[PDB]
Order: structure tokens, then sequence, then C-alpha cells
């Protein structure tokens, strides 16, 4: 996986490393799941999410 | 905003309204509890830097519903490369005097990393643009916050599809050439927000165009990806006396 294709499979941010290596990362207010790709909120009001809609699906 | 719809209250929670002496000036985008991104050109005619107010959680300008939060603007930071009365480098970073409180109605838009924004977000076709600008060319401004979905063009395509300043690498086109749908001057400074896998990000700033929703012409937006490291560095800096700050770019 390389970050230029399909975002490296990352939900959010992606860094290429020497080798066939890639590390996904998450914005502040999120943490990376054990899949190495997914980001889940760690705070009540993470950036870029709409509370009234996130509760309309909670 | 021409040809959009009302943003349901709370669905544009990052939108900022900028006022000078109580009068609508521009939009902006909340990116943290103390930081707002807007357009440099919003500030070209400011006399008293100390009567600039930012409002978060606004929706209907006719009423107070208790979700609004007003703050003084402590710092307006503009890149050294921006020249007043011209189009390039049209971005400003605003420091609020005290943080806003995040609530259902007040939430930051994510400022993306440069690589993500260039490699991924730049290829998402549609993004939302919002503001309390004119509903029609030569018309009244909106009382309720409006939102519009617009498609992004590659600049070579924008130039071919259009028929005046250069579209530089610090800009991008989005919208429609048929006169139906656009942002307009009173939306200046507001967000061009891009959805990717469940999260929204800041990709552009309402910057310029011809007239408003003018046939043959697309909206032009500041390309925020060019400014990520410039913004992040400034967000780590101490405030300085005097509201306006010109900061080196790059
Ligand atoms: C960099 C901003 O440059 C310009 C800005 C503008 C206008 N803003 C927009 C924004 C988005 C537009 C869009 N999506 N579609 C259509 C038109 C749009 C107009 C604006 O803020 N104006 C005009 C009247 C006063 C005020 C101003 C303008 C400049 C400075 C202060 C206030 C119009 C021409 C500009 O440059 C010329 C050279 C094309
Ligand atoms: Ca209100
Ligand atoms: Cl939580
Ligand atoms: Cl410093
Ligand atoms: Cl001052």
């Amino acid at each position: 996986l390389i970050c230029v294709n399909e975002n490296g499979g990352c939900e959010q941010y992606c860094s290429d490393h020497t080798g066939t290596k890639r590390s996904c990362r998450c914005h502040e207010g999120y943490s990376l799941l054990a899949d190495g790709v997914s980001c889940t909120p760690t705070v009540e009001y993470p950036c870029g999410k709409i509370p009234i809609l996130e509760k309309r699906n909670a | 905003i021409v040809g959009g719809k009302v943003c349901p209250k709370g669905e544009c929670p990052w939108q900022v309204l900028l006022l000078v002496n109580g009068a609508q000036l521009c939009g902006g985008t909340l990116i943290n509890t103390i930081w707002v991104v807007s357009a440099a050109h919003c500030f070209d005619k400011i006399k008293n830097w100390r009567n600039l107010i930012a409002v978060l959680g606004e929706h209907d300008l006719s009423e107070h519903d208790g979700d609004e939060q007003s703050r003084r603007v402590a710092q307006v930071i503009i890149p050294s490369t921006y020249v007043p009365g011209t189009t390039n480098h049209d971005i400003a970073l605003l420091r609020l005097h005290q943080p806003v409180v995040l609530t259902d109605h007040v939430v930051p838009l994510c400022l993306p990393e440069r690589t993500f924004s260039e490699r991924t977000l730049a290829f998402v076709r549609f993004s939302l643009v919002s503001g309390w600008g004119q509903l029609l060319d030569r018309g009244a401004t909106a009382l309720e916050l409006m939102v519009l979905n617009v498609p992004r063009l590659m600049t070579q395509d924008c130039l071919q599809q259009s028929r005046s300043p250069n579209i530089t690498e610090y800009m991008f086109c989005a919208g429609y050439s048929d006169g139906s749908k656009d942002s307009c001057k009173g939306d200046s400074g507001g967000p061009h927000a891009t959805h990717y896998r469940g999260t929204w990000y800041l990709t552009g700033i309402v910057s310029w165009g011809q007239g408003c929703a003018t046939v043959g012409h697309f909206g032009v937006y500041t390309r925020v990806s060019q400014y990520i490291e410039w913004l992040q560095k400034l967000m780590r800096s101490e405030p300085r006396p005097g509201v306006l700050l010109r900061a080196p770019f790059p």
C-alpha cells in the first residue's frame, strides 16, 4: 500500500515509509483502531462531524 | 449563495459570521476553538481593527436563539505574498480573544494534512459552500444560512470551459458556468468543505469571481492545501500586539 492510491486504505492521513510500509494516522480528537486504518472519535465534538446527524444515526 | 438551500440549523456548525460594527462583513470557518480561517480580501478596507466580531452557532440573523457565541478577533494574520486589491493568496487566519465552547451547534471543520488534501480530497468531485451572501446577483442577502453543493474543476478545464485575473496554483475553480448556482461576494471567506469517509475537511475559501452566478464563469476558491504548514506554524505561535499581522509565506 502507498498513500497516493486509494489513500493507502487509510480513513484519514497516510505516511509512506521505506519498504512496502505505510502508517495511517488520525486527526486530533480521534484514535486509530487495530485495523491500522480506521479512526474513531475520542472527544465529544471531534472536528468535521455534525452532532445532530451523528445522533440521528447513533 | 445562489441556487442552494437553507443549511438546516446545526448542519453547518463550523460556519463563522464576521461583523464590523454589527454589519455583516464576511464568512469564515472554525478550525479549532480559537482559530478561524477566512479570506484576506475581507480585510482590505478595515478602519478600526478593534470592532471585528466573529459569531459561531449563527443560523437565522433575524433572531437570537441562545446557540450563538460571539468573540472579538484578537489577530488577523495574512500571508506576506497577498497584495490588497488583487486575488492571489486570498487567505487569513484569525485568532479569537477567547475560545468558543464546542456544542452541538459549534464544531470545527478539520484542517487536513497537505498530502491527504492534495492526493485525496482534491479528487472528491463535490463539496459544500455556505454563507449569508446574496441569494441573487444584484439581490438581497440571506437571513438564514445557505449551502450549495459545487463540483471542482481542474484549472486547465476551468480555463477551457470559461468565457480577468490568472487562476494560479493557490486557487481552484468550482461550480457551474450556466448562471444557476454560485457563491457570491457576501459569502467571501466562508468554507468550501469536502467529505471523505465520514468526516468533513476544509479545502477552499470563497474568494472571487465575475459578478455573481454569471454565465460563462465559475467560482474561484483559495486552495487551502497550499497553506497547511503556514497555518499550522502560526497556530503554534504566540500572539503579538496589534491586530493585523503580516507573516512570511511560505
Ligand atoms: C480577492 C478578492 O477579489 C475579488 C472579490 C470579489 C467579490 N467576492 C466574490 C467571491 C466569490 C464570487 C463567486 N464565487 N462568484 C462570483 C463572484 C464572486 C465574488 C468581493 O469580495 N467583492 C466585490 C465588491 C467588493 C468585494 C471586495 C473585493 C475585493 C476586496 C475587498 C472587497 C469580486 C472580484 C474580485 O476580484 C476581481 C479582480 C475579479
Ligand atoms: Ca440567530
Ligand atoms: Cl467520546
Ligand atoms: Cl513564537
Ligand atoms: Cl491594532
